[PDB]
RNA sequence: UCCUCCUAAAGAGUAACGGAGGAGCACGAAGGUUGGCUAAUCCUGGUCGGACAUCAGGAGGUUAGUGCAAUGGCAUAAGCCAGCUUGACUGCGAGCGUGACGGCGCGAGCAGGUGCGAAAGCAGGUCAUAGUGAUCCGGUGGUUCUGAAUGGAAGGGCCAUC
């Protein structure tokens, strides 16, 4: 049978032109009053997946 | 009733005398001001010293209290 | 001590101008003969000075050490600085409140070309 | 039983006894007992030596003690496994390096001084020698 | 943590708001800081609210 | 779990059921700026008043203080007082520090619009280092971004926040 994509992974990573992956930062959901605007502002833009965990991401979504 | 400790903050001098640095690079990480900002050097809110211009970093002693200063010369 | 209090008062401003690296107009005030000087950023040389202590400027005003004297010195420094070439400067109170003679000298200087 | 008062900390590290003695000269009396060996003296040993000399001199002259314990030593209770924290303080010891002057004395004849110090040294765990105050 | 969180609502029609904390026990009156509203790009009065 | 010192061997880091202590906050001011001021402890005189209230002078130079444990720092004061204020602002951010990663920290400078000062200038919270919890699910406000025949709506997405 063909490989099954990890659906949870497919909802959090998007593939880019050079084979990288972009993901949303993981600290901007709640408990935001006590956070400085500088830290919230920097977490807004999407970021690239690090090299160390890139191999893990490749296995999770081999098709996308 | 002991056994508690805090994660080390990795303070200390990051750039030493006589080596070129880029603008905005951290030179010294410190709790207080062991070294005071000199020329082309800025002091952060946590007393971090960073380069405000590109050049060579040097240390010197100045003032009536012989307190240490960090400067940058455009070389 | 009056001098020690004054130096302590002006130390922060002097250091701020020194690190900023800009020509500064420094004024010294006394019960008579208000002085004024222009200092290079390095602080080692005087670009130009004026005051009411010299006969060249003390032969007109009735009495040295008043509002009129401050305006004359403040004006006097102006054309000298303009003739020299330097235009922008930083005023230094030198621990003197910017209220009376000091203000009059600065007001005369700024309206005479040395905007700051 | 010499012991400090309200020390900053109850326990301290074992450390090491390397180095060389500092107080190597007679400073108060005319005769003294110098330490030849290296080791530590407990408070009990210092008291025992002091009592021996005072009796020997028959409360004649002056006695100076140039060493203070100022160092707690712990000891685990019997039938206690390793770990579970530092042991409780038991006794205080003074670290002695070679050349250290232990006791000083004055106001007695040299002959009587020698036997008095010899009796004290017999109750100490370190080799000792008799010294006399030097002129400069 | 007696200090509790409030919402500062711009006096302008825009829905933008700030969030902060205050102590109702000591300072029960409303808060009327003057802050910058980016929707209208002007400094306006902000009123305290839930 | 987090913070400070030592262990830790003069860069960083470094274990033990090793030795000492703290935090799960507080503050619309204790924040910003402008102006001004400089302690502890002792000696002498003086009603209650007395070793220790307040006043005057002298030695002293920070042994004081710094909202909270400790370390480092602090006279240009970061310590103390007063006026005016909301920069405890929005969109960014060269370049660095720190982590396996998630992440965390510092930051000149640019645009917009503000506060203090005559002005140069300072201000993107607090002398710094603890005061904190990922994702999922769901709530509240804004935004035709989407909205499975069409026009709407429901529901999702994005932004702010619980």
């Amino acid at each position: 049978p063909k490989i099954k994509t990890v659906r949870g992974a497919a909802k959090r990573f998007k593939k880019t032109g050079k084979g990288g992956f972009k993901h949303k930062h993981a600290n901007l959901r709640h408990i935001l009053t006590k956070k400085a605007t500088k830290r919230k502002r920097h977490l807004r833009p999407k970021a690239m997946v690090s090299k160390g965990d890139l191999g893990l991401v490749i296995a999770c979504l081999p098709y996308a | 009733r002991n056994g508690r400790d805090s994660e080390a903050k990795r303070l200390g001098v990051k750039r030493f005398g006589g080596e070129s640095v880029l603008a905005g690079s951290i030179i010294v990480r410190q709790r207080g001001t062991k070294f005071h900002a000199g020329a082309n050097v800025g002091c952060g809110r946590d007393h971090t010293l960073f380069a405000k211009a590109d050049g060579k970093v040097k240390f010197e002693v100045k003032g009536p209290k012989n307190r240490k200063f960090i400067s940058i010369e455009a070389e | 001590d009056k001098k020690s209090a004054r130096i302590r008062r002006a130390t922060r401003a002097r250091r701020k101008l020194q690190e900023l690296g800009a020509t500064r107009l420094v004024v010294h005030r006394t019960p008579r003969h208000i002085y004024a000087q222009v200092i290079a950023p390095n602080g080692s040389e005087v670009l130009v000075a004026a005051s009411t202590v010299e006969k060249a400027i003390a032969e007109q005003l009735k009495y040295t050490g008043n509002k009129d004297a401050a305006a004359a010195v403040g004006k006097a420094v102006a054309e000298r600085a303009l003739e020299k070439g330097i235009k922008d400067v930083s005023f230094d109170r030198s621990g003197f409140q910017y209220h009376g003679r000091v203000q009059a000298l600065a007001d005369a200087a700024r309206e005479a070309g040395l905007q700051f | 039983m010499l012991q400090p008062k309200r020390t900053k900390f109850r326990k301290m590290h074992k450390g090491r006894n390397r180095g060389l003695a500092q107080g190597t000269d007679v400073s108060f009396g005319s005769f003294g007992l110098k330490a030849v060996g290296r080791g530590r003296l407990t408070a009990r040993q210092i008291e025992a030596a002091r009592r021996a000399m005072t009796r020997a001199v028959k409360r004649q002259g002056k006695i100076w003690i140039r060493v203070f314990p100022d160092k707690p030593i712990t000891e685990k209770p019997l039938a206690v496994r390793m770990g579970k924290g530092k042991g409780n303080v038991e006794y205080w010891v003074a670290l002695i390096q070679p050349g250290k002057v232990l006791y000083e004395m004055d106001g007695v004849p040299e002959e009587l001084a020698r036997e008095a110090f010899k009796l004290a040294a017999a109750k100490l765990p370190i080799k000792t020698t008799f010294v006399t105050k030097t002129v400069m | 943590g007696i200090r509790e969180k409030i919402k500062l609502v711009s006096s302008a029609g825009t829905g933008h708001f700030y969030t902060t904390t205050k102590n109702k026990r000591t300072k029960p009156e409303k808060l009327e800081l003057k802050k910058f509203d980016p929707v209208v790009r002007q400094h306006v009065i902000y009123k305290e609210a839930k």
